[PDB]
């Protein structure tokens, strides 16, 4: 199990428990396991030996029915802070995870919409008082009251319906604590006011939500601390003006949209750094990008955009010009100016040659530097050596 | 065998920036392929006798195949998921099984890469004859013998946009379906034995670029009828036996990539150089001798290649085009280097590698867009440079 063990996105010691028929003592035995994840395993109970597992702290449930041990209950009521319970039937939830009280993030993924079990069965988490991310990709018809009650301390609320449109009915109003809210496919067609009457938002993801008009934005002037509009893989066709008046944007993930032309009303926005807008139907670039210096990833990722304006180069922060798959016919030696670029991407353009000047940024690497390997011949064999040895060294 | 947690870590990217799976020297599929959705495609090499399975539909972002010695079958359910998915295919056959008929039952295809060990039965493949069913196919590059020129090109005449051919070895014939290419750009013929241009490419009427790299053209002579290639602007001809340049090239006033090099040519024409349009000039490895005076015509020219040839004298007409960026005459005869070299303003590329020189001027410091790792110059001669001079290229 020590050579089993593997970490996370966040960084923890993992160990995935994948089609057993129990669950081990020897992985029981462990100490530095961070999170154990328990998927398709049929009818096993937790035994007290968790108190070994001291640095345990996400229990994942992936359509585990488990029965519990009460001093390893306490001991999971008094350590144990993230569960992820995945479930095929609303019987499988386990019904002592509402006894737990140090549990903050929960992930209940799977149909909580059933007849006499609509929101009745999660009912029970207000016995729970920390819980701050509640992710429901669930296939939720309407959103829940019991989340009408909870949402007081709630903190992020991500809801995938998978295709189920959510009548929110301004319920949010109750719900005043939220940093984070992450629609993501609920189909919504529109923007809802839930969102418009919310304040503390810093960060609001619409995924997926059939958007074909956003705008209401003006309105989210209101919302003085909103810093990442993740308006992706929506049906946005245009971007209305008064983007402009939202100065507090710091990612704007336009990306997978129908957009064909920047306003230069978004360009006025000097704190975006994410200005992602690839797979969408731009066919050229305002120079007021260049006004843009706090920009850092600008990926137009498969675009028409034929030339890209030397003011395009101005700003100095330009970190990963994600530039592949576009009509790029060449690209100005201007980038020899840029400093902080440490990964361009290249490849599937139209580019005749590489200029020598892309040599010039420090930091740039053939990880960095993706590119046609004939492309990369262009450049010259001193300054090839150069960014192989950038690769070496 | 394999577990999901092995694909995840198998995963990388491939030459056209996909995420591609290279399954290689395996029995069949794993089925724990189909858990990764997020896949754009799969690399299947020497993989026999597998059967994809309907699961294939959770491969949402799969748009890319490449068959690599694989005799593989579909299932029907798939087969429609891969027809109303798949863009790209790149299927390699040693073995003629090795190569699917059920590939061409799709029609959203865009790009094949058909490389392998075609027998010279070609006609009778009614397999290629099928896509016609392809409707959205652009692509097309065919890696094998491909001695007469299949009907199948005939039904793919109009939706195609790419051409490649590597012949390896074999005369192109049958030209009349070269003939029937109505809306096709780029024309790749790589190696297709030809001993002088087909007279099927010259009944193209709307190419863009055309590739005869290694083959043996004999002359450029029909090209009172390339002005009908108003669309062109791309000639690829290096790596041939080709000795001299007509004036016929003034026809098409659209061309912008000429390739002439490693050809049989011993002495430049001044009429090539008659045109002015012509802005890449690919002359490296020739037997040139000379380069006539009236090359000052070519100002827009920004890429004159003319190294390792064997050019003795330069004229002083070269160098007052300022346009030119990408210069290369390294290991050439030259013997002095031209003192007027300062006007060319846009000079990011300078090589004389290996050339015999007496003495580096100052005046290669007048140069303003000259770098020194794009000045390719060996460490001796980078000692005799002032140390100003030095600077002027070696601080950025």
């Amino acid at each position: 199990l020590r050579q089993r063990l593997t970490k996370n996105a966040q960084d923890k010691l993992e160990l995935h428990l994948f089609m057993l028929s129990g669950i081990p003592d020897t992985v029981f035995d462990l100490v530095e396991l961070e999170v154990l994840k328990l998927e398709l395993i049929p009818d096993v109970t937790i035994p007290p030996s968790i108190a070994q597992l001291t640095g345990l702290k996400e229990l994942w449930l992936y359509h585990t029915a488990a029965k519990i041990e009460a001093p390893a209950l306490a001991f999971l009521r008094e350590n144990l802070r993230a569960l992820h319970i995945k479930f095929t039937d609303i019987k499988e939830i386990p019904l002592w995870i509402y006894s737990l009280k140090t549990l903050e993030e929960l992930h209940l993924t799977g149909n909580l919409s059933a007849e006499n079990n609509r929101y009745i069965v999660i009912d029970g988490l207000r016995e729970l008082k920390r819980l701050k991310v509640l992710r429901l990709k669930s296939n939720l018809s309407k959103l829940p009251q019991v989340v009408t009650d909870v949402g007081v301390h709630l903190q992020k609320l991500s809801i995938n319906n998978e295709g189920t449109k959510l009548i929110v009915l301004n319920s949010l109003k109750k719900m005043v604590n939220l940093t984070e809210l992450e629609l993501i496919r609920c189909d919504l067609e529109r923007i809802p006011h839930s969102i418009f009457s919310l304040h503390n938002l810093q960060e609001i993801d619409l995924k997926d939500n059939n958007l074909k008009t956003i705008e209401e934005i003006i309105s989210f002037q209101h919302l003085h601390r909103l810093t990442c509009l993740k308006l992706w893989y929506n049906h946005i066709a245009y971007i209305p003006i008064q983007i402009g008046n939202l100065t507090n944007l710091e990612r704007l993930y336009l990306n997978r949209n129908k957009i064909e032309k920047i306003p230069t009303q978004l360009f006025y926005c000097r704190k975006l750094r994410y200005l992602d807008l690839s797979h969408n139907n731009l066919t050229f670039l305002p120079a007021d990008i260049g006004l843009l210096q706090n920009l850092q990833n600008l990926a137009v990722t498969a675009n028409r955009i034929e030339a890209l304006p030397p003011e395009l180069f101005q700003c100095r922060k330009l970190r990963a010009l994600h530039l592949g798959n576009n009509v790029l016919q060449s690209l100005p030696s201007r980038v020899g100016e840029l400093t902080n670029l440490t990964q361009i991407e290249l490849r599937g353009n139209r580019l005749e040659c590489l200029p020598v000047e892309l040599g010039e940024c420090p930091l740039l690497k053939r990880s960095g530097l993706v590119v046609e390997e004939d492309l990369f011949s262009t450049l010259p064999p001193e300054v090839k050596e150069r960014l192989w040895r950038a690769d070496k060294e | 065998e394999w577990t999901p947690d092995k694909l995840r870590q198998k995963l990388q990217t491939n030459a056209h920036n996909r995420l591609e799976l290279p399954l290689i020297m395996l029995s069949g599929l794993p089925d724990t392929v189909f858990e990764i959705t997020e896949l754009q495609s799969l690399k299947l090499e020497i993989i026999k006798n597998v059967m994809i399975p309907a699961t294939i539909a959770q491969l949402d972002n799969l748009q890319e195949l490449c068959l690599h010695q694989c005799s593989v079958k579909i299932h029907s359910a798939a087969l429609s998921f891969l027809k109303e998915n798949l863009k790209v295919l790149s299927v390699k056959f040693d073995d003629m099984r090795e190569l699917p008929p059920w590939m061409y039952g799709l029609r959203n295809l865009e790009e094949l890469y058909l490389v392998g060990s075609l027998s010279h039965d070609i006609s009778k493949n009614v397999t290629l004859e099928s896509l016609r069913d392809l409707k959205s196919l652009k692509i097309l590059s065919i890696k094998s013998n491909v001695s007469k020129i299949p009907q199948a090109v005939v039904d793919v005449s109009s939706h195609l946009q790419k051409m490649c051919v590597h012949n390896d070895g074999t005369k192109l014939v049958m030209l009349n379906n070269l003939k029937k290419m109505t809306n096709l750009t780029e024309l790749e013929l790589v190696h297709c034995d030809l001993e002088r241009i087909p007279h099927a490419v010259f009944s193209l009427l709307s190419l863009q670029e055309l590739d005869l790299k290694e083959n043996n053209l004999k002359s450029i002579e029909e090209i009172v009828s390339f002005q009908h290639l108003r669309k062109l602007t791309v000639l690829k001809l290096w790596y041939n036996s080709i000795a001299y340049i007509p004036e016929h090239i003034k026809k098409l006033t659209s061309l912008e990539r000429l390739f002439f090099s490693h050809n049989k040519v011993e002495v430049l024409p001044s009429h090539l150089f008659l045109c002015n349009k012509i802005r890449y000039l690919d002359l490296s490895y020739n037997d040139i001798r000379f380069i006539p005076p009236e090359i000052g015509v070519l100002q827009s020219l920004q890429y004159f290649s003319i190294t390792c040839n064997k050019v003795e004298s330069l004229p002083d007409e070269l160098y007052f085009c300022k346009k030119l960026k990408t210069l290369k005459i390294g290991k050439n005869s030259l013997s002095v280097l031209s003192p007027k070299i300062g006007n060319l303003l846009f000079l990011s590329y300078l090589d004389i590698k290996g050339n015999h020189f007496e003495v580096l001027p100052p005046e290669l410091g007048d140069c303003r867009a000259l770098k020194r790792a794009g000045l390719v110059v060996e460490d001796a001669l980078f000692e005799t440079l002032p140390s100003d001079v030095r600077e002027q290229m070696k601080a950025d």
